[PDB]
């Protein structure tokens, strides 16, 4: 049995804003798990939760 | 103060002393109402609002 693509009509697409205060980010993603998004790039940046 | 009142003439000196009671409080109970929102992530860390 082969593969599949998901081929969602909207790609990958996120945007990324520091806000310039105690390294707070706000991350605008399109992605169903916005718990994990926030867990790998606290963890990428060293930064609590 | 009253020594230098008595030797000099186009220069003053002057002391006072007031005392202070002020009243805290609004006008009804439900002006006083405050609220507030707490989280906690899963790493330990604390979202206040």
């Amino acid at each position: 049995m082969g593969g599949q693509e998901h081929f969602y009509m909207e790609t990958q697409s996120m945007l990324v804003v520091p806000k310039g205060e105690d390294q707070e980010m706000d991350v605008y993603v399109s992605t169903q798990f916005p718990k994990y998004i926030q867990d790998i790039v606290a963890s990428t940046l060293k930064l609590p939760a | 103060v009253e020594k230098f009142n008595a030797e000099n003439y186009w220069k003053k000196k002057g002391l006072a002393m007031v005392p202070l009671k002020f009243p805290v409080g609004l006008g009804s109970r439900a002006a006083g109402q405050a609220a507030a929102l707490v989280h906690i992530y899963l790493d330990g860390s604390v979202l206040v609002t």
